[PDB]
């Protein structure tokens, strides 16, 4: 008994994955719609780490606190 | 070799007869070994007279949950003890219970068949239990929203008519239906005369002729009151309606026109223009270059979500048209498209075109009927509807006489100059007027 | 009626079989050992843009053409991709099917990959793995299957969101060249006759007969991942290591999986002889859906159970069904119950081979695992060669070893690993 | 540079429009005769010969 | 013969866009065939044809041009859009006739 997509009963859809390259006469059933989604935010290109020298405290030690502010940026320290 | 015409002559004989009840029992032989046996009964939500009008539904519901020789889950366990797959839908014309099975059990299932239309045991307890489940699922359904839409197209189209109501009707109906009104239901609309038994797959005809005079012999056969519920043809409007809410990501609009039914011919005719037009939705796969142009104009301009046409038959009527879901900014364009392409097959059709939708047609046609359960379904529906099994070397003949000057004239009969109907629901205000719409199913050029 | 199942092997390694019924319209499919088995951490999702890359252009070709062309005469094509392995399928009516059967064998023998073509193809294959998890269920056992495995078996049917704009023309070309190779496929026409299959095969079968790259040998880790959603449902598999296809271990634990229930049978059903169903139904007087996880691939195997219940009231569901399982790993069943699972599992694979698709993925399938054709009276008979005992060492197997779970939904109430 | 239709197709457009077309000039000939008032045509039908 | 091949050069020296040190193939004008070869360039050929733009631009603002030992010469006026050409030519006309029937 191969075809392991059907060895499972009702777990043979969602094992497998069917695209359909050319879509021929009958339609699939349950056609579906993504929803307008969102969008993530824009954040500026970060800074790569390249060599020893940059890297070292980058390794977190303590725990993290976080602190917000009416006129001072936004923070994260570990 | 053997080419199209040799195959579809190869396909095996339907067998049907007649027992003295006016029960038709059909069936057709494959060297399958399962079966599908199912009954279909002619009885669904145009029988219904608005105030039993989801008891079709609440019978379907209640018709496995036992019987008066078979108490309840012993009969559900019975089925599973044979490993057999038990199903059933209820449409606005037709009723179906039927069973996959294997074929080596052909009696057994014929018996339970026999009791599941004969012999329900409809208690308090269930209905009540089975009322609760209703308007659970009435309050799934209200969320699969092309569903909505076709109840909405249905009610819009049939206005006044028995064809407007849903199968499971109102909920106050629901809340309120008595088991006497169930009982006058099933008195009334399922009776021997309006039953085909049909079998599809390794399963013998006299075998099966045997077991339905067996079991299903004198199944009621008397109207108990010399009163006939005859069918009345129904009046089409050209009609909106418009359910707003913003709320909703996307929105669905369907658009259809009449359609003659099941017994006339340009039927397919009608299909193969649907077969020109089709479906689309996001994830088919042939990127700016498939052969519909409705399809390739949605996916160079970002317009659909989805797309899909339809011909819907019921007894002298039907709908013809299209359903689309898309987002809001889109919507008016679509309309605009899909009403070019129908004046096109009204004007301009081509032959390669009408080519290359009667291939798409024979394909739907051979393919769908690939196992016992659909080949099952064409039997009974082809026994309630056109009153005979066609077979598909007719519809192939059929198809064959399709060429480009009929199907434009059938399409200029059936769409030119007709006032739609149209359903809408979702953020629709970019959805055009009934004006604009009706104005732009004729072209002023012709 | 139809003649028997005609089997070549060719010198390349390339099975083929075929079956000639005369019927109306004809299904030819080309079965590739090339799933998302085998790749690495580096070219993840490869699987997936090859996948949806069946309608690019190829030598002898374009991608209009291949449209075109396939709609012109009605005919259909389509991929279905499992974790261990592919299948091309085109399909159409007969006095065409030559004519289809070159626009595969373009699809599976020399695609050109062009880098524009990709470009475009990756929102594409961004949107259908939205629609793909817009249910709950693949969500889950996608997640499921990356916590059980470590290596070959956790990759997804789909790409990653992190891969998607980064794979290349150049990651495709690697793995079609090093996993499309002539000792891994099998062409199967059904509706066709022999001569017309191995002429297509002499004719441009002929040029890649290496056995490939192979050998990633999946290893079973364990653990569990639980993706807080805050659903009204919650969603939880619970699995554990299991034989692969191959042994009579396999049939074993199909055998358990439809004894606990393994899926409806009857529309709006209570599941009466499902012992999970009928333990959860006796504690929870919500609505709940308890059914069996087999996954059997051809290294290792998934067994376990899928739980779907309330929010608060998961617990007991869960607790109830592991119990059931635990209940029924110490002997305590019925004979009886044993044969109506052997005959539900029988009904479901002669039910599953009923249509052509079935019939052809599972001929597929056999040509690509022994290269020869399993009768089904065989497998029927195979599935009568069970005992009792091979189904209670069986759940003895499951219940004695390291589980793998995912969760997915309001877990408050949901309980962990260390609480089973 | 206008071979891009030389096909059956465009022919088989040509033959599907002649009758429009030809009925659009007939609506510009009748309605052109109608607006100028000329003497050709509006002698040859019975009933407009009032006027002259 | 090889005076048509200096005959050739002597026309590429007297056309003028070898002064602005453009290509041949930045000089073409931009129809949907060609904005499409452009599309399917790589990002360098697509970046060294907009900078290649833009100084001749900017030269024939001024109405100067280059000094003589930068100008394009005829032997390595490489032909990049060829072949990006050449193929949508060919896919165009092939669904051009195709659309024919």
């Amino acid at each position: 008994m191969l075809s392991v997509a059907a060895r499972s009963g009702p777990f043979a859809p969602v094992l497998s994955a069917t695209s359909r390259g050319v879509a021929g006469a009958l339609r699939p059933l349950l056609q579906g719609a993504v929803p307008a989604a969102s969008e993530p935010p824009v954040l500026d290109v970060k800074r790569p780490f390249l060599c020893r020298e940059s890297l070292s405290g980058q390794a977190a030690a303590r725990p993290l606190v976080a602190t917000v502010g009416l006129n001072v940026p936004a923070s994260v320290r570990f | 070799t053997a080419t199209f015409a040799q195959a579809l002559q190869s396909v095996p004989e339907t067998q049907v007869s007649i027992l003295d009840n006016g029960l038709r029992v059909a069936s057709e032989q494959s060297s399958h070994a399962t079966c599908t046996v199912g009954v279909w009964i002619d009885a669904g939500s145009r029988y219904e007279t608005e105030k039993n009008n989801g008891a079709g539904y609440f019978l379907e519901h209640l018709a496995f949950k036992g019987t008066k020789n078979r108490p309840g889950n012993a009969l559900e366990k019975e089925v599973e003890s044979i490993g057999a797959h038990l199903n059933a839908y209820s449409t606005r014309e037709h009723t179906a219970y039927l069973i996959k099975a294997l074929s080596k059990d052909l009696p057994k299932v014929v018996e339970l068949l026999a009791d599941i239309v004969q012999n329900s045991s409809l208690e308090d307890s269930q209905i009540e239990k089975e009322r609760d489940v209703i308007l659970r699922e009435m309050q799934e359904n209200d969320a699969s929203m092309q569903n909505v839409v076709f109840d909405y197209l249905h009610a819009t189209a049939f206005q006044g008519t028995p064809l407007a109501q849903a199968v499971e009707g109102p909920s106050e109906n629901v809340r309120r239906l008595s088991r006497t009104d169930l009982t006058d239901y099933l008195n009334r609309h399922y009776k021997a005369p309006r039953m085909v038994l049909a079998a599809a797959g390794g399963v013998e005809h006299q075998q099966l002729l045997d077991l339905a005079q067996k079991h299903l012999s004198s199944v009621s056969r008397v109207y108990e009151e010399d009163a006939v519920p005859g069918l009345t043809p129904c009046r089409f409007t050209g009609s909106e309606i418009r359910h707003r809410d913003d709320a909703l990501p996307l929105a669905h609009v369907a658009i259809a026109v009449e359609g003659p039914g099941w017994a006339n011919p340009d039927n397919v005719t009608l299909q193969v223009a649907n077969a020109i037009i089709g479906h689309y939705d996001c994830t088919y796969g042939g990127g700016v270059h498939l052969s519909s142009p409705l399809a390739s104009v949605a996916v160079a301009n970002k317009l659909c979500q989805s797309f899909q046409t339809f011909n819907i038959s019921y007894s002298d009527t039907g709908l013809l048209g299209a359903h689309f879901v898309c987002d809001a900014m889109s919507i008016d364009d679509m309309v605009f498209f899909l009403q070019g392409q129908w004046m096109r097959l009204c004007t301009s059709a081509t032959e390669s075109e009408v080519t290359r939708g009667k291939n798409i047609l024979r394909n739907a046609l051979v393919s769908h009927l690939d196992g016992t359960t659909p080949v099952c379904e064409d039997i009974g529906r082809s026994l309630l509807t056109y009153g005979r099994r066609i077979p598909l070397a007719e519809w192939e003949s059929r198809i064959q006489e399709v060429d480009a000057q009929m199907l434009r004239d059938i399409c200029s009969k059936y769409f030119y100059d007709q006032c739609p109907a149209v359903a809408g629901y979702g953020p629709i205000e970019q959805l055009p007027d009934y004006n604009r719409i009706r104005s732009g199913m004729f072209w002023l050029r012709f | 009626q139809p003649q028997d199942l005609e089997f070549t092997k060719l010198p390349n390694g390339l099975v083929i079989a075929s079956l000639e019924n005369y019927a109306p319209l004809s299904r030819i499919g080309l079965f590739v050992k090339a799933g998302s088995r085998y790749e690495d951490s580096n070219n993840l999702g490869t699987s997936h843009l090859l996948r949806l890359a069946s309608s690019l252009t190829t030598k002898g070709a374009s991608s209009f053409k291949i449209t075109r062309g396939i709609e012109a005469v009605g005919g259909k094509l389509s991929v279905t991709a499992t974790r261990e392995n592919m299948a091309y399928t085109v399909e159409g009516i007969r006095s065409d099917i030559e004519i289809l059967m070159e626009f595969l064998l373009n699809v599976t023998t020399a695609p050109e990959f062009r880098r524009w073509e990709v470009a475009a193809l990756r929102s594409q294959l961004k949107i259908d793995k939205a629609v793909a998890f817009q249910n709950s269920q693949t969500r889950i056992i996608e997640n499921l299957h990356d916590v059980a495995y470590k290596n070959a078996l956790a990759n997804p049917l789909y790409c990653p969101d992190y891969r998607m704009g980064k794979i290349t023309s150049e990651e495709l070309h690697y793995f079609v060249q090093n996993h499309f190779t002539s000792a891994r496929m099998a062409l199967v026409g059904l509706g066709v006759s022999h001569s017309v299959l191995k002429q297509v095969a002499e004719q441009f079968l002929n040029m890649r007969g290496g056995l490939g790259l192979a050998g990633a040998k999946a290893k079973y880790r364990g653990g569990e991942i639980r993706e807080q959603n805050g659903d009204n449902l919650v969603h939880a598999a619970i699995v554990a290591e299991s034989a692969a296809i191959g042994n009579a271990e396999a049939n074993a634990f199909s055998v358990l999986q439809h004894l606990l229930g393994a899926g409806p049978h009857i529309k709006r059903g209570n599941n009466t002889t499902s012992l999970l169903s009928q333990s959860v139904a006796k504690g929870s007087h919500q609505p709940f859906d308890v059914s069996a996880f087999n996954a059997s691939y051809s290294d290792s195997g998934l067994f376990g159970i899928y739980t779907i219940s309330q929010a608060a009231a998961a617990g007991e569901v869960i607790n109830a069904a592991y119990n059931q399982v635990k209940a029924v790993a110490q002997g305590n069943l019925s004979s009886a119950d044993v044969q109506a699972a052997k005959n539900k599992l029988k009904a479901g694979y002669l039910m599953s081979v009923e249509t052509s698709e079935g019939f052809l993925s599972e001929i597929g399938s056999q040509a690509l695992a022994a290269g020869s054709y399993m009768p089904p009276s065989t497998v029927l008979q195979q599935i009568d060669s069970v005992a009792d005992a091979d189904v209670v060492k069986a759940a003895k197997k499951f219940v004695s070893g390291k589980k793998s779970m995912a969760a997915s939904g309001n877990l408050g109430h949901t309980p962990f690993l260390d609480e089973l | 540079m206008l071979s891009r239709f030389l096909g059956p197709r465009y022919r088989e457009l040509a033959r599907n429009w002649i009758p429009t077309a030809g009925m659009w000039g007939t609506v510009g000939a009748v309605g052109l005769v109608w607006a100028t008032d000329w003497r050709l045509i509006l002698d040859w039908v019975p009933y407009i010969n009032g006027k002259f | 013969s090889k005076w048509l091949d200096g005959f050739r050069k002597w026309y590429y020296n007297a056309a003028g866009f070898n002064k602005l040190g453009l290509m041949r193939d930045d000089t073409l004008h931009e129809t949907e065939d060609v904005k499409e070869a452009i599309r399917r360039l790589p990002e360098d050929l697509y970046n060294d044809r907009m900078f290649r733009i833009k100084r001749a631009l900017d030269l024939t603002m001024r109405h100067q041009i280059l000094p003589k030992d930068q100008w394009t010469k005829y032997e390595e006026d490489k032909f990049y859009l060829e072949p990006y050409l050449k193929e949508v030519i060919r896919e165009r006309k092939e669904r051009e006739e195709w659309a024919k029937k």
